[PDB]
């Protein structure tokens, strides 16, 4: 989630 | 030499040997076969090399953090499929590949042939002919993508399958149009989901990945070192389509193309020709 999540 | 081993006519025979690698990191499975081609009429050691498995899209929809982008979502997701095989060692080289050429049909079979004294054939095509001694085949997917040789040479493969043209409720749209999968939500209690295309919408290598099937031929002159080493890399390109919901002038969006590049799973192998083994390095 790339830290997006 | 050893363990599935295939006749294929007077004095020749396939050694069939398989690989299975993943990573959950890289969201990537390399499923391949290694086929060595031993014809006492070629002066030449040949490994068919198949690469199939599974390349995760790794799309997802996020709130995008921090004052100003309250009302602006996220939505990663794959621009291009990645597929390679490169080597180094003076001792091997590429001699065929497949696809070989640029292949935008939704579903792509081709096959490669070999018959007896070292001869390859390939073909844009499955269930041709009965002709060749041993013949291996790619069959794969592509729904809105296309497949193009980005790199070919004696040393390296590499493939792309790539976003091409998509169909929407407003008709078809291109893979460059900043507005692809973006949609109005439906309620201001819309979740970054909302903000994007229904999985109805989206085909499968935007959904949920690939299921590779490629082809390279690595070519070895008998006598030469009893070891080559290669990678096989499977990855993909990510882009990021940003939505923001103005109040009055509606949906708003801006791509960030080739947003993440060469997130990819790369795996060293090590082909034995003396012994018709191969392993995984590191």
């Amino acid at each position: 989630d790339y830290d997006y999540g | 030499a050893n363990t599935n081993i295939e006749n294929i006519g007077d004095g020749a025979e396939v050694i069939k040997r398989t690989e299975d690698v993943s990573s959950k990191k890289w969201g990537v499975t390399q499923n391949v076969q290694f086929d060595f081609v031993k014809d006492k009429k070629y002066n030449k050691d040949a490994l068919i090399v198949k690469m199939q498995g599974f390349i995760n899209s790794r799309t997802s929809f996020s709130d995008v953090k921090g004052s100003g982008y309250e009302l602006t979502k996220r939505m990663i997701w794959p621009f291009q499929y990645n597929i390679g095989l490169t080597t180094k060692d003076p001792n091997v080289s590429l001699i065929n590949y497949l696809p070989k050429n640029k292949i935008e049909t939704t579903d792509v079979g081709q096959t490669l042939g070999y018959n007896i004294g070292g001869n390859f054939q390939s073909a844009p095509s499955i269930g041709g002919n009965g002709s060749f001694n041993y013949s291996k085949t790619i069959s794969y997917t592509q729904k809105s993508y296309v497949s193009e040789v980005d790199k070919q040479n004696s040393k390296s493969v590499k493939w792309g399958v790539k976003a091409n043209e998509f169909v929407t409720p407003d008709g078809k749209k291109s893979a460059h149009d900043r507005y692809l999968f973006v949609q109005s939500p439906n309620g201001p209690t819309g979740s970054a989901r909302e903000y994007f295309a229904p999985d109805n919408q989206l085909p499968p290598l935007v959904q949920s990945g690939f299921n590779p099937s490629f082809i390279t031929t690595l070519s070895h002159e008998k006598g030469s070192s009893d070891t080559s080493e290669f990678e096989i890399s499977y990855g993909r390109n990510l882009d990021i389509t940003y939505a923001t919901l103005f109040p009055r002038t509606g949906i708003y969006a801006e791509r960030k193309h080739n947003a993440f590049v060469n997130r990819n799973f790369v795996v060293r192998y090590e082909v034995n020709w003396k012994t018709h083994e191969i392993k995984v390095k590191g």
